[PDB]
């Protein structure tokens, strides 16, 4: 029950991400009822989540949390229902989450957000069809790009190339971006693409999921029908030879190997599975959250 | 006084949001009635069993507020035409769910997107909803001037943007709308919310929406410029479009976030007010005609029917018209009576159809100003108006005026006229049977006598107006041909419409008709060049008339007598809209038909396709002799 921390956390858990030391960041939305807001939470003990009385820190946001991501070790970057991109920061004590900036640059819900290589810039995509590149220190938009023709479902920063990132959209495009290029987007060659994950060990390799449950491995093709509904997210594990976690509106989590073959399946969740994040400390532990308000800690066989 | 609404996709608390919106000056608020990211499952366990509540409570607003302040929005994840079968099924169930909640709440309108070409299944679900209880609620289809695909930045190195003109391609979104409303069978509950982008298309793309049921125009805050002082404004071209839309009294909707953060947010709205205040007020005519816009009227038949007191009052409230008549009579008196004869030569003037007296007084004022002598007969077959005339005669005119209560075709005149004056014209000139009446009066015109008017000509012009087509369609009546409403003309102040080619003359009549073989039937073929893609719904009709020499009356637009209120246009509909491409010719055929009891019109399109012959044998519409 730490200070300026809401007594109750909202039902619809949207995001879960570990940082280096293993504190767990949670993002929640109230997607029904009287108030449609959101909140941010840090659990230095992840096994206490999502119980509010045993969190390290928490804070209410004005609108729901469609997406978030760590910025470094103390920064939290939030895609808001309000069209805002928000940056919050932990205090030196890590007992308060404090708004750093809240800029209303999109004209619709901000759906996806991703920190670029350097840690000093981020990209956001929105239902307004735009993608924006942000300078986090100057709290300003550096570029706004209207490449797509429909909502921007996902953006993912390149792991090591600070000018390279992916995006996909309901206009059925997957775009590879390199802002060193005069025309910065390129169309990579179906069912609508819904999620993106760069390979952490291979520069030019990524995986994407679609609205029909298929996961695909792509070089700058291999695929498997993993899910019976939309593929909401894709998270490579931290292992030298990584595993690939995939999550779906079908309420399951799958874990896949190098060839997209299934090694693990969980049906613990009773509603949509919304995020998955691998422990830095124990590499076989994988944590999910979903709209059923569960935080599940899977032990993945390796 | 612009009526304006705020579009939001994020409402943390209804009460607080509604207050903020009202304080900023808006009249209404378009918002989601379910959370826009709250995707719901209807078929597959376990997600289909998600504990409720499925949304916010109806108790959060009063019934009056749901009914008047809230426009609902279809959730953006609902995709009834998805290529994924499961998504199509969930979407249909979710679409019915949200639409039924809207009807549950009594919301006055509900917004649905047309953001792609194929909306077949969305139209089917909407049409199903519409046939599930009779309700007055409106469905606003949110459709852009310019498809997003056609305005995207040219930043995709391996998919450049088109740089060549695609005339019909740039009209694609009109096609999205037209197919959708055709599928939904021109439901009156389905209207357009036209969304305006930062860059406007060619004029022809904009003009495609002429005559469509535009209920709302959506202005994103991103299309506004910034003036020296920092305030949002619009480019002169957008201002042009706004003015055009104010003439249709659409509702304006402000969408997007505030990008002029130095200024507050009523700013976008104050600018709209500023534009509304800056335009020419009601110039006498438009003051008079605003209430009548697109209001269908039965054409008067003053021959067969006895006009009411207040109908004559409408005629008489047009001084420019009668002073045209005065000038025609004046010039004629002078041409007929030399100065040396001004005291010996009394001219016999007959007003044929005098109503309540205005031509009688115009004749008297004309004689005074001409300094000539006239003997007046006031002929009127309507005995109720004859009451007005005989009180005038006893009280004012005296013996100089003889009131004759008689049909001009039966009256045995005691002498012959030097001038017969008449106002027997309808909006289509001869559609009150002015030719037949003057023919039957002719025998008592002197051999060298003058008829005022001396001639008239009707005019036709093809038009597009899905709004007017739907209004005619709604005129089905219980105990007649279910299509008779399309086989009859209407007097209407045409307003939301597109004229497709310049008016061309149709039928002409001259009086006196010296000709020994009088035939008032007519058969005319017209060819209208059309330089746009469009849809034909009917023909506007107007007329011109020569009262005397260069003194005329006209409601044909390019020669409209300035300042004259009398006579709105007439409209001939056709039963079935006809598609017309750029560069095609519209060929129409009009007949004036008669027997001894009735006169009527028949009409038919014969290019680019044939219609049925409309009103064959007068079966739907006749004018009584
Ligand atoms: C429906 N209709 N058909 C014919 C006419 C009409 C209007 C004006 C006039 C007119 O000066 N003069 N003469 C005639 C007929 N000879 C006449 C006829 C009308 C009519 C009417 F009977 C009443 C109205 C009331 C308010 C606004 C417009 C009209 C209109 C119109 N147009
Ligand atoms: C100004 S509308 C036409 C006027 O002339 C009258 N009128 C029309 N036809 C005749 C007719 N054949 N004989 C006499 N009056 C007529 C009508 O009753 C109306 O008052």
């Amino acid at each position: 029950l730490p200070p300026n921390a809401p007594a109750c956390m909202e039902r619809q858990l949207e995001a879960a991400r570990y940082r280096s030391d293993g504190a767990l960041l949670l993002g929640a939305s109230s997607l029904s009822g009287r108030c449609w807001a959101g909140s941010l939470w840090l659990f230095k003990d992840p096994c206490a989540a999502p119980n509010e009385g045993f969190c390290s820190a928490g804070v209410q946001t004005e609108a729901g949390v469609a997406d978030l991501t760590w910025v470094g070790e103390r920064g939290i970057l939030v895609a808001s229902d309000s069209g805002a991109v928000e940056l919050w920061e932990l205090d030196e004590n890590e007992t308060l989450i404090v708004s750093k900036f809240c800029k209303y640059e999109h004209d619709d819900i901000v759906s996806t957000v991703s920190v670029l290589s350097s840690g000093t810039q981020a990209v956001s995509g929105s239902k307004d069809i735009c993608i924006k590149v942000w300078d986090l220190a100057q709290q300003v938009v550096l570029s706004s790009y209207r490449a797509h023709a429909a909502q921007v479902t996902c953006v993912a920063a390149s792991p090591h190339k600070d000018s390279v990132f992916l995006s996909c959209s309901e206009d059925n495009r997957i775009l590879l971006w390199d802002t060193r290029c005069p025309k910065p987007a390129s169309q990579i060659g179906g069912y609508l693409p819904t999620s993106l994950a760069w390979h952490p060990q291979q520069s030019e390799v990524f995986v994407f999921g679609d609205e029909n449950g298929t996961v695909s491995l792509v070089d700058t093709v291999l695929s498997s029908a993993v899910h019976s509904q939309c593929v909401t997210g894709l998270v490579f594990s931290p292992h030298s030879v990584p595993f690939l976690a995939s999550l779906s509106e079908d309420c399951s989590l799958a874990v896949l190997d190098s060839s997209l073959s299934e090694l693990f399946r969980s049906q613990a969740h009773r509603d949509f599975v919304r995020d998955a994040t691998w422990s830095p400390l124990n590499h076989s532990l994988l944590t999910t959250v979903g709209w059923d308000h569960q935080v599940v800690h899977h032990v993945v066989p390796t | 006084r612009v009526s304006s609404g705020r579009d939001l996709n994020c409402v943390p608390e209804i009460a607080d949001t509604l207050g903020a919106v009202a304080k900023q000056g808006f009249d209404f608020l378009c918002m989601p009635v379910f959370h826009p990211r709250f995707k719901r499952e209807f078929i597959q366990e376990p997600a289909k069993n998600r504990p409720g509540p499925q949304t916010r409570s109806d108790l959060l607003l009063s019934g009056r507020d749901w009914n008047t302040l809230i426009v609902g929005k279809l959730s953006p994840w609902i995709r009834p035409d998805s290529k994924v079968e499961k998504i199509r099924r969930n979407s249909e169930a979710a679409m019915l769910q949200e639409l039924n909640f809207g009807a549950y709440l009594g919301l006055p309108a509900f917004l649905l997107p047309l953001n792609q070409e194929d909306n077949t299944n969305l139209a089917r679900v909407l049409t199903n909803h519409i046939h599930t209880g009779h309700h007055s609620s409106m469905f606003w289809m949110r459709v852009p001037l310019v498809a997003p695909e056609d305005l995207r930045d040219d930043i995709i190195e391996n998919a450049p943007t088109t740089h060549t003109e695609e005339y019909s391609g740039e009209e694609k979104t009109w096609m999205w709308w037209h197919n959708f409303r055709t599928l939904c069978d021109y439901s009156k509950r389905i209207a357009v919310a036209l969304e305006i982008g930062a860059d406007l298309p060619s004029n022809h793309v904009i003009d495609r929406w002429l005559g469509e049921p535009i209920k709302a125009a959506i202005l994103p805050t991103s299309i506004f410029l910034t003036n020296k002082k920092g305030f949002p404004v619009l480019s002169k071209m957008h201002q042009r479009l706004i003015f055009r839309l104010l003439k249709l009294e659409v509702q304006f909707i402000i969408t997007g976030t505030n990008h002029h953060s130095e200024k507050e947010f009523c700013s976008y709205l104050q600018y709209l007010e500023y534009l509304s205040q800056n335009r020419p007020p009601p110039n006498a005519y438009e003051l008079f005609a605003k209430g009548y816009e697109d209001y269908l009227q039965s054409p008067l038949q003053p021959l067969m029917d006895n006009l009411e007191s207040q109908t004559y009052e409408v005629f008489e409230k047009d001084p420019i018209k009668y002073s045209q008549y005065q000038q025609a009579i004046y010039k004629c008196l002078l041409d007929r009576v030399p100065e040396e004869e001004k005291d010996t030569n009394v001219q016999v003037l007959m007003v044929l159809g005098a109503g309540r007296g205005p031509l009688v007084n115009a004749s008297l004022r004309a004689a005074k100003q001409a300094d000539r002598r006239i003997k007046l007969y006031a002929v009127e077959k309507n005995p109720n108006a004859v009451v007005t005339l005989e009180n005038w005669q006893f009280e004012e005119w005296g013996s100089q005026v003889t009131v004759v209560s008689s049909d001009m075709r039966e009256w045995v005149a005691p002498e012959k006229a030097d001038i017969i004056v008449s106002e027997l014209l309808g909006s289509f000139a001869d559609n009150e049977l002015s030719p037949e009446c003057l023919d039957g009066a002719q025998h008592f015109l002197k051999d060298d006598g003058v008829s005022i008017p001396g001639e008239y000509t009707s005019f036709l012009a093809p038009i597009s107006s899905s709004k007017l087509y739907n209004e005619v369609r709604a005129c089905r009546e219980k105990d007649r041909d279910p299509e008779a409403q399309f086989e009859m003309p209407y007097v209407v102040r045409l307003h939301n419409f597109h004229q497709l080619s310049a008016p061309q003359p149709c039928f002409t009549f001259s009086h006196p008709n010296r000709d020994p073989m009088i035939d008032n039937n007519r058969y005319c073929t017209l060819e209208f060049p059309v330089e746009v893609n469009t849809v034909l719904h009917g023909f506007a009709g107007y007329f011109e008339t020569v009262l005397y020499q260069d003194i005329t009356l006209s409601i044909r637009p390019e020669t409209h007598s300035p300042g004259m209120f009398s006579w709105f246009p007439i409209l001939f509909p056709i039963k079935q809209p006809i598609t017309v491409r750029e560069g095609q010719t519209i060929c129409v055929r009009f007949w004036r038909c008669s027997n001894s009891k009735k006169v009527w019109y028949e009409w038919a399109v014969t290019a680019p396709v044939c219609s049925a012959i409309h009103n064959p044998t007068g079966r739907s519409y006749t004018i009584g002799l």
